[PDB]
RNA sequence: GCCUGGUGUCUUGGGU
């Protein structure tokens, strides 16, 4: 009676970003990202990843509700680089790393066929 | 209005294909009450 | 504080699952020699203090067919009772539980020890576990 | 009231392995055997078919109402 | 008109109910309504 | 620069060993093979008539449990995003079953087997209830007796397991590493002594035990991860494992796309 | 009923004045009453129905 | 073409 379609995990509104950054002007260089539709599978491959980079110096994320599938990712560079242009870096890097992962798992997989 | 209270398919959106009633058809916006969970839907017209 | 979490994928598989049955019963009453409650679909022009539901999932004999999944205040047996001294008769028609919704099971018609007419409409429904549950070792 | 299609904890299938169950008990099989033979290792999915009570079998005796 | 079932024969037969309730077979004196014309539709879940 | 190594394979599962990545990509491929690979499930069922014991959706639940061949899903679409007018031969499967009890003793016994393919997308191999063998009737649905009846035309439809369990294509993920806990990321309860307490991995002459002298190795990450993908059947193990790295690829692809457009 | 309009809380038998504090609404899918933790002391609630 | 009424008194079994 007050359960939510289930689908409205994955399927986004018309009038709803997928994807919002505002900055924290707070502090320098340093921006907020909101991410709609999604959850800790998408969130935590993207953290992790950031992480090791040397000029990222702050990184995280919260889901703030379960019964939501949103969460929120902050994500401060130091001066040099811009935090906008270093996500996409993070994302290029995994992408070509599953690439690579999905070729390796063929070709030994023939082997076994 | 003439199509209150008959059974009614739905051919567009994430309800497609499900059976229902016209139970209040107010303007534009109908309220069908679905057969298939125990809810009762505000949907467009056109669908 | 003594609440718990449950998988989601196993409520989706069918644990803890149940259905759930409710019967309503009506019969007609007696006023006089030939002053009788009749079981009919009531016509809005010939009958007066009609209830605010609809009236259009029952059939001709007064008794909705099963299979017909009903909800809330909709009339699920017609009768009316003649008013003494046309548009004579009045509303006494029983209707679904405002909470309630489900499927007609199945109708038992009959008559009593009296000889009137007796009606039982079995309705069914499926309760699927959800937060604020009841469950216990 | 009928076995289970799928194994409510971790999602195998069990719905096809009764029939398979209830003929390995008359040739004497222990019940822990006949579920090592079904290859059913997880005892998330041994509880499904071990402690399944069917009761269909005693609906089916009231003779049909049509 | 209206289907109707007898609960003990199974015979099938209508009523407009100013009939006598009983099965015209058996004379049994419980009677069933069959299923609606309509069809039914469940999501599965 | 990622590895892997197979330790064994068949058709319904395939154990192997992860190596050379991160934690948090194990894990994101563990969750993504159980809840967002694609698979078809029946999702509608028009009971025309049901004359068993068995209530109407009872029955219906049943059949949406019904694992179906979902091989060639990919070039399928999803019904809410298809631009016809109701269901067509793009976006569904129809199935049909029809069974009866023609005499006054015994019992017939209704079997996923009893599934017919009425239509669908020619002639991409999708939508048969699947099968071990060829004489295996398959997953019990009902049973009835002398003059019940059970006919009813079923929608097969294609969709992820977010929204319901049933098109979910693995079922449980095995999956461990570090079997001797040189990372300390576990600390050991016990009674008396912890070694002889605790059970061994079933992996545990797969790497070396810690020398009893060794100093702990405060910059050691895990890098060894090793998972068993069981299937019901749905799809073959092989196709499970690449289209959970595909599908994870467009997600990430997708937000990519968003950041470069939003400027 | 909007996020932040204040509204009175209770839970019966009302033995003392925290019985009854105004809290804050936000709404939320599913059919159950949310409360913080920590405010089940005073009403001497629990979550067992 | 707006308004729109369906009972009571008990008893019993339960919940915190
Ligand atoms: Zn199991
Ligand atoms: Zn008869
Ligand atoms: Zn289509």
């Amino acid at each position: 009676m007050n359960a939510p379609d289930r689908f409205e995990l994955f399927i986004l509104p018309d009038d709803v970003p997928k994807l919002k950054i505002t900055p924290d002007s707070r502090v320098p260089n340093c921006i907020i990202i909101k991410f709609e539709r999604e959850d800790h599978t998408l969130a935590n491959l993207l953290r992790e990843e950031l992480a090791l980079y040397p000029d990222v110096t702050f990184v995280a994320y919260k889901v703030e509700h379960p019964l939501f599938a949103n969460f929120v990712m902050r994500l401060q560079t130091e001066e040099g680089t811009r935090p906008k242009q270093a996500l996409e870096r993070a994302c290029a890097s995994i992408i070509n790393k599953l690439k690579t992962l999905d070729h390796k798992f063929n070709e030994e997989w023939n082997i076994k066929n | 209005d003439p199509t209150l209270n008959k059974t009614v398919k739905i051919r567009q959106g994430g309800y497609k294909g499900k059976i229902g009633i016209v139970k209040e058809a107010n303007g534009d916006r109908f309220r069908v009450e679905l057969h298939n969970p125990n809810k009762t839907i505000p949907i467009p017209c056109s669908f | 504080e003594d609440s718990m979490i449950m998988n989601q994928s196993s409520i989706d598989r069918g644990l803890f699952r149940s259905l759930f049955f409710r019967s309503y019963m009506d019969q007609e009453k007696r006023f006089g020699i030939s002053i009788v409650e009749e079981f009919e679909k009531p016509t809005r022009a010939t009958t007066l203090r009609l209830k605010h539901g609809t009236y259009e999932k029952l059939d001709e004999d007064g008794l909705i067919a099963p299979g017909v999944r009903v909800s809330g205040d909709d009339i699920i047996i017609g009768k009316t009772t003649p008013i003494p001294p046309y548009h004579t008769k009045r509303d006494a028609s029983t209707p679904l539980r405002s909470t309630e919704n489900g499927i007609v099971d199945q109708v038992l018609l009959t008559t009593n020890q009296e000889g009137l007419k007796f009606v039982k409409v079995r309705m069914r429904t499926t309760k699927v576990p959800q937060i604020g549950d009841k469950f216990a070792s | 009231m009928i076995i289970p299609v799928r194994c409510f904890s971790c999602g195998k299938v069990v719905g096809d392995k009764w029939d398979a169950y209830l003929r390995l008990l008359e040739e004497g099989k222990q019940e822990g055997d006949a579920l090592d033979e079904l290859k059913l290792k997880r005892y998330c999915c041994r509880r499904m078919v071990l402690t399944h009570v069917d009761l269909i079998e005693k609906f089916l005796r009231y003779n049909p109402l049509e | 008109g209206v289907k109707y079932t007898c609960g003990a024969c199974a015979h099938n037969f209508s009523l407009n109910k100013s009939d006598p309730v009983r099965c015209k077979e058996c004379g049994h004196r419980v009677i069933y309504k069959a299923r609606t014309k309509r069809m039914i539709q469940f999501d599965a879940r | 620069e990622p590895k892997v190594n197979i330790i064994n394979a068949q058709d319904d599962e395939v154990e192997l060993m992860l190596s050379d990545v991160n934690l948090s990509l194990a894990n994101s491929l563990r969750r993504t093979m159980l809840a967002e690979v694609p698979t078809l499930a029946i999702d509608l069922v028009e009971i025309k008539m049901n004359t068993s014991v068995l209530a109407d959706e009872f029955i219906s639940h049943r059949l949406g449990l019904i694992p179906l061949v979902s091989e060639d899903v990919e070039e399928m679409k999803y019904s809410r995003d298809c631009t016809c007018e109701d269901y067509c031969d793009e976006c569904s499967v129809v199935l049909e079953l029809s069974a009866r009890h023609e005499g006054e003793e015994g019992t017939t016994d209704v079997y996923s087997s009893s599934l017919i393919k009425v239509s669908g997308p020619g002639n991409l191999n999708v939508g048969e209830p699947v099968r071990r063998d060829d004489y295996d009737q398959g997953i019990l649905l009902c049973k009835l007796r002398n003059h019940q009846e059970l006919n009813i035309r079923c929608i097969a439809k294609k969709g992820i397991a977010k929204e319901h369990a049933k098109w979910s294509p693995c079922s449980a993920i095995a999956f461990e590493y570090d079997p001797h806990n040189k990372l300390k990321h576990t600390d050991f309860w016990f009674e008396v002594d912890a070694k002889k307490e605790w059970p061994d991995s079933k992996y545990a002459t797969w790497e070396e035990p810690p020398k009893p002298g060794e100093v702990f190795d405060y910059k050691a990450k895990p890098n060894r991860f090793y998972m068993t993908v069981e299937t019901t059947g749905s799809l073959k193990a092989n196709q499970v494992f690449s289209r959970g790295i595909k599908t994870l690829q467009e997600k990430l692809a997708n937000v990519l796309f968003e950041l470069e457009n939003s400027r | 009923l909007m996020d932040d309009d204040p509204v009175l809380f209770n839970r019966q038998p009302s033995l003392h004045k925290m019985s009854m504090m105004a809290h804050r609404v936000k709404v939320m899918p599913y059919s159950t009453f949310r409360l913080n933790l920590s405010v089940t002391s005073p009403y001497n609630a629990d979550f067992d129905g």
